[PDB]
Protein backbone atom coordinates (compact mmCIF):
# COMPACT_ATOMS: atom_id res chain seq x y z
CA UNK A 1 0.00 0.00 0.00
CA UNK A 2 0.91 3.80 -0.39
CA UNK A 3 1.27 4.19 3.54
CA UNK A 4 4.23 5.58 5.07
CA UNK A 5 3.14 3.55 8.18
CA UNK A 6 2.33 0.39 9.11
CA UNK A 7 0.25 -1.10 11.90
CA UNK A 8 1.35 -5.04 12.44
CA UNK A 9 0.45 -7.16 15.29
CA UNK A 10 2.90 -9.88 16.70
CA UNK A 11 1.19 -13.01 18.47
CA UNK A 12 3.04 -16.08 19.97
CA UNK A 13 0.04 -17.67 20.32
CA UNK A 14 -0.65 -16.30 24.20
CA UNK A 15 -0.45 -12.73 23.92
CA UNK A 16 -0.76 -10.47 20.67
CA UNK A 17 0.86 -6.58 20.47
CA UNK A 18 0.17 -3.71 18.34
CA UNK A 19 2.98 -2.03 16.86
CA UNK A 20 2.72 0.90 14.31
CA UNK A 21 6.28 1.79 12.54
CA UNK A 22 7.51 3.43 9.62
CA UNK A 23 7.70 0.96 6.81
CA UNK A 24 11.14 1.64 6.02
CA UNK A 25 12.21 0.68 9.85
CA UNK A 26 14.04 -2.59 10.24
CA UNK A 27 11.51 -5.15 11.36
CA UNK A 28 14.64 -6.12 14.35
CA UNK A 29 12.58 -2.81 16.31
CA UNK A 30 9.47 -4.90 16.98
CA UNK A 31 10.84 -8.07 17.16
CA UNK A 32 12.92 -7.03 20.26
CA UNK A 33 10.35 -4.75 21.14
CA UNK A 34 8.12 -7.85 21.31
CA UNK A 35 10.75 -10.12 23.29
CA UNK A 36 11.33 -7.27 25.79
CA UNK A 37 7.89 -6.59 26.63
CA UNK A 38 6.67 -10.01 26.92
CA UNK A 39 9.48 -10.84 29.28
CA UNK A 40 11.39 -13.44 26.71
CA UNK A 41 14.60 -13.91 25.71
CA UNK A 42 15.53 -13.01 21.61
CA UNK A 43 17.19 -16.30 21.43
CA UNK A 44 13.93 -18.44 22.57
CA UNK A 45 11.62 -16.63 19.39
CA UNK A 46 11.35 -16.68 15.89
CA UNK A 47 9.56 -14.49 13.60
CA UNK A 48 7.83 -15.41 10.38
CA UNK A 49 5.56 -13.64 8.54
CA UNK A 50 3.58 -15.59 5.59
CA UNK A 51 5.74 -18.45 6.97
CA UNK A 52 8.77 -17.27 6.32
CA UNK A 53 11.66 -16.61 9.08
CA UNK A 54 12.00 -12.59 9.12
CA UNK A 55 15.62 -11.68 9.25
CA UNK A 56 16.24 -8.35 11.05
CA UNK A 57 17.44 -5.87 8.83
CA UNK A 58 14.35 -7.09 6.25
CA UNK A 59 11.81 -3.88 6.45
CA UNK A 60 7.69 -4.16 5.73
CA UNK A 61 8.47 -2.02 2.70
CA UNK A 62 11.05 -5.07 1.46
CA UNK A 63 8.83 -8.00 2.56
CA UNK A 64 5.97 -5.80 0.91
CA UNK A 65 3.56 -6.11 4.26
CA UNK A 66 -0.01 -4.74 4.35
CA UNK A 67 -1.80 -2.73 6.97
CA UNK A 68 -2.84 -5.27 10.26
CA UNK A 69 -0.55 -7.91 8.84
CA UNK A 70 0.54 -10.94 11.49
CA UNK A 71 3.68 -11.92 12.28
CA UNK A 72 3.87 -14.93 14.51
CA UNK A 73 6.39 -15.17 16.95
CA UNK A 74 6.93 -19.13 17.02
CA UNK A 75 9.15 -20.65 19.90
CA UNK A 76 12.34 -22.06 19.06
CA UNK A 77 12.80 -26.15 19.05
CA UNK A 78 15.52 -28.56 18.63
CA UNK A 79 17.21 -27.95 15.09
CA UNK A 80 16.47 -31.55 14.58
CA UNK A 81 13.48 -33.88 13.95
CA UNK A 82 13.33 -37.83 14.21
CA UNK A 83 13.04 -38.59 10.58
CA UNK A 84 9.83 -41.13 11.40
CA UNK A 85 8.17 -37.84 12.07
CA UNK A 86 8.94 -36.35 8.05
CA UNK A 87 4.84 -36.72 7.72
CA UNK A 88 1.67 -35.06 9.75
CA UNK A 89 -0.44 -36.19 7.32
CA UNK A 90 -0.51 -39.78 6.65
CA UNK A 91 -3.65 -41.46 7.97
CA UNK A 92 -2.63 -43.34 11.11
CA UNK A 93 -5.38 -46.56 11.25
CA UNK A 94 -2.05 -48.75 10.43
CA UNK A 95 -0.85 -47.30 13.67
CA UNK A 96 -3.78 -48.03 15.88
CA UNK A 97 -2.79 -52.40 16.30
CA UNK A 98 1.25 -51.40 17.05
CA UNK A 99 -0.03 -49.71 20.45
CA UNK A 100 -0.11 -51.74 23.16
CA UNK A 101 -2.26 -51.49 26.50
CA UNK A 102 -0.09 -52.43 29.99
CA UNK A 103 -1.32 -52.45 33.49
CA UNK A 104 1.84 -51.20 35.54
CA UNK A 105 1.34 -51.51 39.75
CA UNK A 106 1.73 -48.69 42.05
CA UNK A 107 1.97 -48.64 45.58
CA UNK A 108 -2.00 -47.41 45.36
CA UNK A 109 -2.28 -49.34 43.46
CA UNK A 110 -2.47 -50.69 39.44
CA UNK A 111 -2.88 -48.08 36.47
CA UNK A 112 -3.33 -48.71 33.22
CA UNK A 113 -0.99 -47.20 29.93
CA UNK A 114 -1.15 -47.29 26.84
CA UNK A 115 2.24 -47.30 24.59
CA UNK A 116 2.93 -47.13 21.31
CA UNK A 117 6.89 -47.31 20.46
CA UNK A 118 8.70 -45.52 18.06
CA UNK A 119 11.49 -46.40 16.55
CA UNK A 120 14.34 -43.93 14.67
CA UNK A 121 14.60 -45.09 11.10
CA UNK A 122 18.17 -43.59 10.98
CA UNK A 123 19.71 -44.30 14.07
CA UNK A 124 17.47 -47.09 15.41
CA UNK A 125 17.39 -45.46 19.13
CA UNK A 126 13.10 -45.94 19.88
CA UNK A 127 11.51 -44.49 22.37
CA UNK A 128 7.82 -44.95 23.73
CA UNK A 129 4.99 -42.50 23.54
CA UNK A 130 2.71 -42.88 26.68
CA UNK A 131 -0.78 -42.24 27.58
CA UNK A 132 -2.47 -42.51 30.94
CA UNK A 133 -5.77 -44.77 30.14
CA UNK A 134 -8.17 -43.11 33.00
CA UNK A 135 -8.06 -39.53 31.19
CA UNK A 136 -6.27 -39.82 28.52
CA UNK A 137 -3.60 -37.50 29.12
CA UNK A 138 -0.20 -38.02 26.71
CA UNK A 139 3.41 -37.73 28.32
CA UNK A 140 4.85 -34.40 26.55
CA UNK A 141 7.96 -34.76 27.68
CA UNK A 142 7.33 -38.76 26.10
CA UNK A 143 6.41 -36.88 22.48
CA UNK A 144 9.21 -34.50 23.00
CA UNK A 145 12.35 -36.68 24.01
CA UNK A 146 10.74 -38.97 20.67
CA UNK A 147 10.79 -36.07 18.23
CA UNK A 148 14.13 -34.22 18.79
CA UNK A 149 17.26 -36.73 18.96
CA UNK A 150 19.58 -34.53 19.81
CA UNK A 151 18.07 -32.44 22.30
CA UNK A 152 19.62 -30.73 24.66
CA UNK A 153 18.74 -30.70 28.88
CA UNK A 154 18.07 -26.75 28.40
CA UNK A 155 16.14 -27.91 25.42
CA UNK A 156 13.88 -29.68 26.82
CA UNK A 157 13.56 -27.91 30.11
CA UNK A 158 12.82 -24.73 27.97
CA UNK A 159 9.75 -26.72 26.32
CA UNK A 160 8.13 -28.63 29.46
CA UNK A 161 8.27 -24.28 30.79
CA UNK A 162 6.29 -23.33 27.38
CA UNK A 163 4.16 -26.09 27.87
CA UNK A 164 3.36 -25.14 31.49
CA UNK A 165 3.03 -21.39 29.96
CA UNK A 166 0.88 -21.88 27.61
CA UNK A 167 -1.45 -25.28 27.72
CA UNK A 168 -2.67 -27.14 30.49
CA UNK A 169 -0.56 -30.10 31.86
CA UNK A 170 -0.81 -32.06 35.23
CA UNK A 171 1.49 -33.62 37.47
CA UNK A 172 0.84 -37.01 38.46
CA UNK A 173 2.42 -37.99 41.69
CA UNK A 174 3.19 -41.43 40.54
CA UNK A 175 4.52 -41.00 37.01
CA UNK A 176 7.41 -38.26 36.25
CA UNK A 177 7.34 -36.16 32.67
CA UNK A 178 4.52 -33.63 31.60
CA UNK A 179 1.32 -34.85 31.29
CA UNK A 180 -1.36 -32.97 29.30
CA UNK A 181 -4.88 -33.67 28.15
CA UNK A 182 -6.15 -34.81 24.24
CA UNK A 183 -6.34 -31.46 22.96
CA UNK A 184 -3.22 -30.23 23.85
CA UNK A 185 -0.80 -33.23 22.94
CA UNK A 186 -2.85 -32.62 19.34
CA UNK A 187 -1.50 -28.83 19.37
CA UNK A 188 2.06 -30.31 20.42
CA UNK A 189 2.06 -32.84 17.69
CA UNK A 190 1.56 -30.38 15.08
CA UNK A 191 4.52 -28.77 16.45
CA UNK A 192 6.33 -31.70 16.68
CA UNK A 193 4.75 -33.53 13.40
CA UNK A 194 3.76 -36.35 15.19
CA UNK A 195 0.02 -36.05 14.91
CA UNK A 196 -0.30 -39.64 12.80
CA UNK A 197 1.49 -41.18 15.64
CA UNK A 198 -0.42 -38.97 18.69
CA UNK A 199 -3.59 -39.21 16.60
CA UNK A 200 -2.86 -43.41 16.85
CA UNK A 201 -2.24 -43.16 20.62
CA UNK A 202 -5.50 -41.47 21.17
CA UNK A 203 -7.81 -44.06 19.78
CA UNK A 204 -6.27 -47.30 20.49
CA UNK A 205 -8.13 -49.62 23.15
CA UNK A 206 -6.89 -49.31 26.46
CA UNK B 1 9.42 -62.62 22.92
CA UNK B 2 9.72 -59.15 21.58
CA UNK B 3 6.34 -57.89 23.54
CA UNK B 4 7.54 -58.89 26.54
CA UNK B 5 10.74 -57.16 26.42
CA UNK B 6 8.60 -54.27 25.33
CA UNK B 7 6.32 -54.76 28.01
CA UNK B 8 9.50 -54.55 30.80
CA UNK B 9 11.27 -52.34 28.60
CA UNK B 10 8.16 -49.89 29.09
CA UNK B 11 7.45 -50.29 33.03
CA UNK B 12 11.32 -49.54 33.38
CA UNK B 13 10.69 -46.22 32.00
CA UNK B 14 7.08 -45.07 33.13
CA UNK B 15 8.92 -45.80 36.74
CA UNK B 16 11.58 -43.37 35.89
CA UNK B 17 10.63 -41.31 38.54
Amino acid sequence: GPETHINLKVSDGSSEIFFKIKKTTPLRRLMEAFAKRQGKEMDSLRFLYDGIRIEADQTPEDLDMEDNDIIEAHRSLPAERNPLYKDDTLDHTPLIPKCRAQVIEFPDGPATFVRLKCTNPESKVPHFLMRMAKDSSISATSMFRSAFPKATQEEEDLEMRWIRDNLNPIEDKRVAGLWVPPADALALAKDYSMTPFINALLEASS
Amino acid sequence: GSAEEDDELFQNYVLQQ
